[PDB]
Parts: structure tokens; sequence; C-alpha cells
């Protein structure tokens, strides 16, 4: 049924808000300036990313520069992907899975998932962090030392084009659902019922896009393009990192990242 | 695996 999947939608995007704290409503009204809150803290260049260091928390206690915003970016990371963990077992299904098959499921989607909803808070000129408390400039992170200078650029080049298509929470609440229950995920051990899952929620998302989107036909076959395209941006982001780990003295790799980056290409 | 714990926490 149509009305089924409509209830699906609504469910998605209501685990969605749930599971993740600050949404892309949100963030666009603080990014235009709407909010009543107060505006975020501007890091623009080392002496503001210095002043930063009082204003604004971070959830996580911890008693050079580019090294500390890597390891930042790390730990938004670790964060990230506790919160989808979260969002995927509420995808009808996926908790029925093999526990083995949910493992692979997340290890594979993850990041993929952190650049989708990472472009939400992306405009052309910076990237809000902290849910809010921070937006750093583009400029600022693209002025780092090789190769850090580099790290985010792949990712700031993609949210400028994603953002063009002008989804919206209840939209990406379904696309990132699609995404997650990817059945060629390598090392998958029972395929169809993922498959099955997967099935439904595209027809989800393709009845989603074509009422919230009547006058963009194109979306929907976009859609599955950008999915495609995010894996290669994980894939460039990997090799990166391999960069890193080397042309770096070796610096501390977060556990839950090293065991999701094992094997992962 | 860290990733399976995150599963199974309720
Ligand atoms: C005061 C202050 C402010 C910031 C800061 O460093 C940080 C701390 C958190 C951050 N969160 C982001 C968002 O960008 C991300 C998030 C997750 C993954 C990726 C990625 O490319 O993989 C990028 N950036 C840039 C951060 C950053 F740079 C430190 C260490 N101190």
């Amino acid at each position: 049924e149509s009305a089924d999947l409509r209830a699906l939608a609504k469910h998605l995007y209501d685990s969605y808000i749930k599971s993740f704290p600050l949404t892309k409503a949100k963030a666009r009204a603080i990014l235009t300036g709407k909010t009543t809150d107060k505006s975020p803290f501007v890091i623009y260049d080392m002496n503001s990313l210095m002043m930063g260091e009082d204003k604004i928390k971070f959830k996580h206690i911890t008693p050079e520069v580019a090294i500390r915003i890597f390891q930042g970016c790390q730990f938004r990371s670790v964060e990230a992907v506790q919160e989808i963990t979260e969002y995927a077992k509420s995808i009808p299904g996926f908790v029925n899975l093999d526990l083995n098959d949910q493992v692979t499921l997340l290890k594979y989607g993850v990041h993929e998932i952190i650049y989708t909803m990472l472009a939400s808070l992306m405009n052309k000129d910076g990237v809000l962090i902290s849910e809010g408390q921070g937006f750093m400039t583009r400029e600022f992170l693209k002025s780092l030392r090789k190769p850090f200078g580099d790290f985010m650029e792949p990712k700031f080049e993609f949210a400028v084009k994603f953002n063009a298509l002008e989804l919206d929470d209840s939209d990406l609440a379904i696309f990132i659902a699609v995404i997650i229950l990817s059945g060629d995920r390598p090392g998958l051990l029972n395929v169809k019922p993922i498959e099955d899952i997967q099935d439904n929620l595209l027809q989800a998302l393709e009845l989603q896009l074509k009422l919230n989107h009547p006058e963009s036909s194109q979306l929907f076959a976009k859609l599955l393009q950008k999915m495609t395209d995010l894996r290669q941006i994980v894939t460039e982001h990997v090799q990166l990192l391999q960069v890193i780990k080397k042309t770096e003295t070796d610096m501390s790799l977060h556990p839950l990242l090293q065991e999701i980056y094992k094997d992962l290409y | 695996s860290l990733l399976k714990k995150l599963l199974l926490a309720p």
C-alpha cells in the first residue's frame, strides 16, 4: 500500500529526529541566521581556533593544530557512528538480520551516511561543528598543511552539489535507510532479506520524492547516482587516510574507527 | 567487535 509507504516514511523521519541531535532543518536555520539561538563561534584562522578552545563544548572529555583538527573529526565520527547505529536499529527488519550482517552493513555504511549528513551542516563557506556551537570556514580547513589541507575539500565539493538537490530531513531519513540496507556490501551472509528490505525502502523513497518534489522527476535517479558517488568519496577518504597514517609520525586512531577501516575501501 | 556491542545494546 502507498499508505503503508507513507507510514514507513514517517516512522523513519521520527526515528531520524530521535537519533540525530542536529537536523538539516535546524542546521539551515543556523547557517542562514533565523534561529533565536546564539550564533556559532566562527573559526577562520589559527588565532580564532585558539579562542574557540574555551567557547566550544565537546561531549567527550579530554583532560600541532592540523593534528588536533583531524583528531576532532575522528571523535565526531565516533559519535556519528553511534547515532547512525541507533538509527539503523529503528529500520524495520534490521535488528532481525543475522548479527554479523548487521555489523557488515554498518561497517561499510557509516562513512557514506556521515558524509551525507555532513552535507546538511555545510555550505560553500564552511561547516557547522559541535551541534552548531561552532562554524569552521572552508578556507581555513583548506589552509592546513599537507596532507591535511585537502582532508575535507572532497566533502565540501560533494555537499555543494548534493545540497543543490534541496532534500529535506524527511527525504534524507529514507535516503539514509536505503544506503544502510545495501545488499552488495562485501561479506554479507544472507543477501535476500537485505535486498527485500531495501526494495521496500526504495519504493518508499520514490513515492516520497514524487510527493515532496513534484516538479523534479529526475530526483530519484539522481539520488541513486549519489549513492554510487558516496562510495567514491569514501574510497578517496580511506586513501588519504593511509597517506596520513604514514606521512605523519604515528598518531592515535580511535579503536572504533580502526575496526571500521580494517578492510574498508 | 565494538560495532557488535553497539548493536546489541538496548
Ligand atoms: C575549538 C576546536 C574546534 C574544532 C576542532 O576540531 C574539530 C572538531 C570537531 C569537528 N567536526 C567537524 C565536522 O567535519 C567533519 C566531521 C566528521 C568527519 C569529517 C571527515 O572529513 O571525515 C569531517 N570538524 C571539521 C571538526 C573539527 F575540525 C578542535 C580540535 N577544536
